[PDB]
């Protein structure tokens, strides 16, 4: 299947599968208009936990199965808030 | 059953997904699609130990335990530079700043 | 408009707990005001007596986090088929990155400090506006009428 490249601020490349990506609704808008992405504010410890809550999501949603909490370590929460907020 | 992994190599980290049956070369296949190169310039590793191309994931570790959608497991890989392969580097992510005093 | 029926008709269900939380039943009376019933720790399941047309939801017993139960908001009782008892699988929902978050940041800062957080004043509010049966209650009933 497609796939998209997101760059961190500190410089790592994230290759996802598009629809993965997608599942952000800015992500959507700026792969539409001006497959790579640059966030020159989300460094790779938020960004690198940003795609597996992609996975994640796509995986679970509409499973009738058990669902596993996701998880998020007490020292990323308060920035993966703020680029989950950005994202949407 | 379906494994999740991050296939990492330098800066660059391939989030994927595959079967517990499938082999160590089907993977090497999923990754030429992407960075086009074939498997015969490529190594995938865990920790440090090569992965043989004929193993299934599963016989290498990577199960519904230690490979999941939420905490995918590490597939290191290493490509051929003109009939000699470079050493394995995967460059580590940033590090999380100080938890916050009212955090702590 | 969201509450039990007043049919004496008896229903026994298993109230299956299969998240990681700890899961506090809610029973909607007829006149459709919660009642806290005692609460199931993760993995673990209890045979109930309840009875049919009567409403349940299921919330974390600690912050009110909305559950699942089969997969949508709210459980009602049917007739026990073969003397089989119905089964109400509670599970986690796939919450919004941003709600997880969220959970994670309540559950580490004390709400008079969300202000002391360096972040946007739209997260402070989101932070304050923790899960509220009565709110998602009122969202359910005006989405049943339309
Ligand atoms: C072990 C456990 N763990 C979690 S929850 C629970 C439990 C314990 C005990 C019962 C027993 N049933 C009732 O208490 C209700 C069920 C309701 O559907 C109707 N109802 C009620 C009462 C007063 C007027 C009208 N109806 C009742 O009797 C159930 C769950
Ligand atoms: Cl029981």
């Amino acid at each position: 299947m497609m796939y998209v490249k997101l760059i961190s601020s500190d410089g790592h490349e994230f290759i996802v599968k598009r629809e993965h990506a997608l599942t952000s609704g800015t992500i959507k808008a700026m792969l539409s208009g001006p497959n790579e992405v640059n966030f020159r504010e989300i460094p790779s410890h938020v960004l690198s936990k940003v795609c597996m809550y992609f996975t994640y999501k796509v995986r679970y949603t509409n499973s009738s199965t058990e669902i596993p909490e996701f998880p998020i370590a007490p020292e990323i929460a308060l920035e993966l808030l703020m680029a989950a907020n950005f994202l949407d | 059953m379906d494994v999740f992994l991050m296939i990492r190599r330098h800066k660059t980290t391939i989030f994927t997904d595959a079967k517990e049956s499938s082999t160590v070369f089907e993977l090497k296949r999923i990754v030429e699609g992407i960075l086009k190169r074939p498997p015969d310039e490529q190594r995938l590793y865990k920790d440090d130990q090569l992965l043989d191309d004929g193993k299934t994931l599963g016989e290498c570790g990577f199960t519904s335990q230690t490979a999941r959608p939420q905490a995918p497991a590490t597939v290191g890989l290493a490509f051929r530079a003109d009939d000699t392969f470079e050493a394995l580097c995967i460059e580590p992510f940033s590090s999380p700043p100080e938890l916050p005093d009212v955090m702590k | 408009v969201l509450r039990s029926v007043n049919s004496r008709e008896p229903s026994q269900v298993i109230f299956c707990n299969r998240s990681p939380r700890v899961v506090l039943p809610v029973w909607l009376n007829f006149d459709g005001e919660p009642q806290p019933y005692p609460t199931l720790p993760p993995g673990t399941g209890r045979r109930i007596h309840s009875y049919r047309g009567h409403l349940w939801l299921f919330r974390d017993a600690g912050t009110h986090d909305g559950l699942l139960v089969n997969q949508t908001e709210l459980f009602v009782p049917s007739l026990n088929v073969d003397g089989q008892p119905i089964f109400a699988n509670i599970t986690l929902p796939v919450y919004t990155l941003k709600e997880r978050c969220l959970q994670v940041v309540r559950s580490l800062v004390k709400p008079e400090n969300y202000r002391r957080l360096d972040i946007v004043r739209s997260l402070y509010e989101d932070l304050e506006d923790h899960p509220n049966v009565q709110k998602d209650l009122e969202r359910l009933t005006q989405e049943r009428i339309a």
